Formats: C-alpha cells, sequence, structure tokens
C-alpha cells in the first residue's frame, strides 16, 4: 500500500506516534517519506545480507526475522513479512522499540540527513487529525 | 521460555552500594532491553530505568546520578548498581524485559543501620469442632522470617501476618487452625527461619 | 513527568459481575498504556499493552480501551483469581511511570471474625518479657477495631497490629492484635481482653483470659 501523506498521518497519530520520546508526527511522516516514500511494500537489500523493510525501512539485521541475514537478531520478535502490510500496526510497534534506543530517530539515517532539524509541522499541514 | 530470577543482599547500610543481579534464561537476552522496577510500600511503583543490547540507557530522574544498569552478554545476566542508598532506598526490587512480558520474582531490600538480631519463637497455646494455635516471632531484624507449620504438612488454614517494625525490630506472629481431635494428641510445631540470623528453630505447641 | 490517575482507588465485585477501572494521564500519551495486574506476592503480569492490544495466554474477558488522556481497563465476569492490584504504565515518555493502583477486592456474605487470645509462653516470661495475642481471623468486610482492656480499663500502648491481604480461597480478611508488656506489669494484673469491632454486630466479640 502507498499512503498518502494524510492518510498516513492520520494512522501514525491513531497508533501513539505523535509526541512518543519526544518526537513530533511530523518527524514520523518525513521520515517515511524519506525512507520509502509511503510505501509498506518497500524492501532494499543493504551490503550485508541484511534487507530493509516496508514503510520505515526497519532493518534485518537487529530488528525482525526474514531467516535470510547472517549473524543477526530479531530484537522486535517477528517476521519481516509484518512490516510488508497494508496495516502499519506492526511497523509503529517495532519502530518505538527501535526508537526507545539511545539513538532515537538518529537510526533512521534519511531522517538524521533530511528531517532533523528542519521545520517537520510542514508534513502535516492541511490534514485531519 | 524467557525466566529472570533476581539475586542480591536482603540488608544493606546507609551509603553502601545496593548491587543486584538479573539473571536470564535462554537466547534471547542479547536481542532485548532489560528493565529494574521497584516498589514502595503504598503500592508506588517506580521505574528506575533499562539498558539496551546497543549499550544505551535511560535512568528515572529521581535517582540522579546514583544508578547504573549494565550487562554481561557473556554469561545472559543484568546487573543494578545503585550508589549511596539511604533508608528512602528500602523497597522490592523486580528486573523485567522492557515491554513487560517476563518479570523475576521481585527481591525484599532493606537499606537500614540496624542490627541484624535474631528471633525468639514462643508458643501460642490456649489459656468447639477445630482448634486454633499460634507461633509468636520476636525481637528480629531483618527481614525476612519464614515460617511454616509441621515443616509444611499443615499449610490450610495458615495465617502468617505481615511483620510489624517498633525500635527497629519485627514482630511476626501465625495462626493456625486444626481440628481439636488432632491436638493435643498429634503434634503441632511451627518452624522458623532467619537467614540473615542463620537462625533455625522448631516450637512445639504443647497444652497448658 | 506524566501523571497517571487511577480511579476508583478500591473496586468491590461479586465474581460473575463485571467491571471497568480508569487511568488518566496528565498529557496526552497517545495509545502508550499498559496494564497490569499485581497479585499478592507475585510480580505484576502485563494484561494489555498499548491502551487495547491484546497479549497471548491472557483471557480475551480482559480488553482495554481509550486514547490521548483517557483509559479504561474492562474485566467481564470476574473471577475469584482476579482479585488483587491494578496498575497503569505510560512508555511515552521517559521516565515510563505507573498510576497509583486500583484494588480489585472480591465480594462475599459478612461474616463475624474468629477471635482467639492467647497469654505469654513460659518461654518468654523467663526472658523477662509478656506478650498477649488475639487472633481475629477470617472475617469480611475488611474494616474492623481491637481494643485491649487489662482488669477492665482500656490498654492502648504496647499494641502491635497487623493485617493479612484478602485470602485466595474464602475471600475473607484476618487480623493479628499482640499487647506487649513487661513480665513484672503482666504479673501485677489479672485479666487479659481483646474486643472486636466489627460490622456484623453492635456488640464486639469480648475474649479473655485471667492469668495462671
Ligand atoms: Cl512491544
Amino acid at each position: 500500500k502507498v499512503y498518502s501523506r494524510c492518510e498516513l498521518a492520520a494512522a501514525m497519530k491513531r497508533l501513539g506516534l505523535d509526541n512518543y520520546r519526544g518526537y513530533s508526527l511530523g518527524n514520523w511522516v518525513c521520515a517515511a517519506n524519506y525512507e520509502s516514500s509511503f510505501n509498506t511494500q518497500a524492501t532494499n537489500r543493504n551490503t550485508d545480507g541484511s534487507t530493509d523493510y516496508g514503510i520505515l525501512q526497519i532493518n534485518s539485521r537487529w530488528w525482525c526475522d526474514d531467516g535470510k541475514t547472517p549473524g543477526s537478531k530479531n530484537a522486535c520478535g517477528i517476521p519481516c513479512s509484518v512490516l510488508l502490510r497494508s496495516d502499519i500496526t506492526e511497523a509503529v510497534r517495532c519502530a518505538k522499540r527501535i526508537v526507545s534506543d539511545g539513538n532515537g530517530m538518529n537510526a533512521w539515517v534519511a531522517w538524521r540527513n533530511r528531517c532533523r532539524g528542519t521545520d517537520v509541522s510542514k508534513w502535516i499541514r492541511g490534514c485531519r487529525l | 521460555d524467557v525466566q529472570l530470577q533476581e539475586s542480591g543482599p536482603s540488608l544493606v547500610k546507609p551509603s553502601q552500594t545496593l548491587s543486584l543481579t538479573c539473571s536470564v534464561t535462554g537466547d534471547s537476552f542479547t536481542s532485548d532491553y532489560w528493565s529494574w522496577i521497584r516498589k514502595f510500600p503504598g503500592n508506588r511503583l517506580e521505574y528506575m530505568g533499562y539498558v539496551t543490547f546497543s549499550g544505551s540507557t535511560y535512568y528515572n530522574p529521581s535517582l540522579k546520578s546514583r544508578i547504573s544498569i549494565t550487562r554481561d552478554t557473556s554469561k545472559n545476566q543484568y546487573y543494578l548498581d545503585l550508589n549511596s542508598v539511604t533508608t528512602e532506598d528500602t523497597a522490592t526490587y523486580y528486573c523485567a524485559n522492557w515491554d513487560g512480558d517476563y518479570w523475576g520474582q521481585g527481591t525484599l531490600v532493606t537499606v537500614s543501620a540496624a542490627k541484624t538480631t535474631p528471633p525468639s519463637v514462643y508458643p501460642l497455646a490456649p489459656g468447639n469442632s477445630m482448634v486454633t494455635l499460634g507461633c509468636l516471632v520476636k525481637g528480629y531484624f531483618p527481614e525476612p522470617v519464614t515460617v511454616t507449620w509441621n515443616s509444611g504438612s499443615l499449610s490450610s488454614g495458615v495465617h502468617t501476618f505481615p511483620a510489624v517494625l517498633q525500635s527497629d525490630l519485627y514482630t511476626l506472629s501465625s495462626s493456625v487452625t486444626v481440628p481439636s481431635s488432632t491436638w493435643p494428641s498429634e503434634t503441632v510445631t511451627c518452624n522458623v527461619a532467619h537467614p540473615a540470623s542463620s537462625t533455625k528453630v522448631d516450637k512445639k505447641i504443647v497444652p497448658r | 513527568d506524566i501523571v497517571l490517575t487511577q480511579s476508583p482507588a478500591t473496586l468491590s465485585v461479586t465474581p460473575g459481575n463485571s467491571v471497568s477501572l480508569s487511568c488518566r494521564a496528565s498529557q496526552s500519551i497517545g495509545n502508550n498504556l499498559h496494564w497490569y495486574q499485581q497479585k499478592s506476592h507475585e510480580s505484576p503480569r502485563l494484561l494489555i499493552k498499548y491502551a487495547s492490544q491484546s497479549i497471548s495466554g491472557i483471557p480475551s474477558r480482559f480488553s482495554g480501551s481509550g486514547s490521548g488522556t483517557d483509559f479504561t481497563l474492562s474485566i467481564n465476569s470476574v473471577e475469584t483469581e482476579d482479585f488483587g492490584m491494578y496498575f497503569c504504565q505510560q512508555s511515552n515518555s521517559w521516565p515510563y511511570t505507573f498510576g497509583g493502583g486500583t484494588k480489585l477486592e472480591i465480594k462475599r456474605a459478612d461474616a463475624a471474625p474468629t477471635v482467639s487470645i492467647f497469654p505469654p509462653s513460659s518461654e518468654q516470661l523467663t526472658s523477662g518479657g509478656a506478650s498477649v495475642v488475639c487472633f481475629l481471623n477470617n472475617f469480611y468486610p475488611k474494616d474492623i477495631n481491637v481494643k485491649w482492656k487489662i482488669d477492665g480499663s482500656e490498654r492502648q500502648n504496647g499494641v502491635l497490629n497487623s493485617w493479612t491481604d484478602q485470602d485466595s480461597k474464602d475471600s475473607t480478611y484476618s487480623m493479628s492484635s499482640t499487647l506487649t508488656l513487661t513480665k513484672d506489669e503482666y504479673e501485677r494484673h489479672n485479666s487479659y481482653t481483646c474486643e472486636a469491632t466489627h460490622k456484623t454486630s453492635t456488640s464486639p466479640i469480648v475474649k479473655s483470659f485471667n492469668r495462671n
């Protein structure tokens, strides 16, 4: 599924990401933009045999099990296929674990490069929240 | 399965470091985040902190800079070290994983300068189809004591009351109710142990 | 820090009936609210996560609802095994915080305490002390008063009281009261009485013994 900006903002808000651990809702919409272009089925294979999955491009090295990433963890306790669902509940649950690490949203390199320190409130302008 | 067990001292003096350990079974340890929580009297729960598999930590600002939570990856163990404790750190300490699926048993820690002292155990015999007997456990410190009746063979109809502190010594009592046809003809004995003082006493309840 | 306010403080429920418990947050926390049960002498157990998400192995009669500042835990068809403390916990903001807890009590028929009095043991008297003990056992509801008398006059000093949590098998409560004197003072008086005042009668239940 490819979400529209506002559709995604509304779902993220229902799933408790507005001001989760200090990060406003716009941060999560912005991150989803530059990670996946709002696409829940997006995947990217990295050089170490891991793959990034779904709308927030969660990496299979640490966070989810795809059964094909060497010397890996499954910190979120889920198959990576659950991060390819149109319903983002499981992605959001895993993202909350990730962001509750010391690194915060600095886990998402695209967020750091394109979102961090910018007026992220633009990403929720005009939306029915 | 993932099972947790706390260990460490039940008595620490003010200004010493409180050091607890949480030992974890299974293969999840290096993948999870690991927490400490404590419970004060009046059902007041405090989230102390957690450590992540990357080494990050979050600590409750209430603890200032006294707390460290660390892991040993190579032993599936993690640690709480709380410096400069005071009587306000007296609590039941629990380890748990971050999402709350797995909890240890809780371990009571008393912070006090009071002297460890063994209990005196006194029989309670009366001065109906059922008769009540009891034991009185006095003059000990710190908690806990364990009380059983007939080495745990007599479990039903037992009330062992929470210990009460007066002048740095605890008092605890236990009652047991047995059929009148069973006592005094069968023996009833309460078994009291106080680990802190390494004492074990059996007190037979004898008719007076 | 985020303050979580639970209400009511205590719920009294007949098994088979349903109940709900409230948790209110001082700021909006989205869905980032988790419910725990803590039974007597056990660790907290997670019942519901992220406001409404069910947990493997928890009975379907537990459910959770709410969002923002206002959250509700519902228990359909309450069972005796559900007695204990319920706590909400938020994970929206560091530091994580807990509500002050709601106690779930099982309702049952009123029952008068069974009262028993015991004199000081030979063993204690030999060490120089004298405790008189009174058990007020297996009563309901929980509120009770004990008053001690020596030779018919009320005695207020040297009394230590202790109370059990609700019994897991019969839903009653118990109390122990110990009057501690010096052996010399004990041997100056003749009768020792504990009196239990409980809802079940206008007259207290009195037990006495007469020294040696
Ligand atoms: Cl989770």
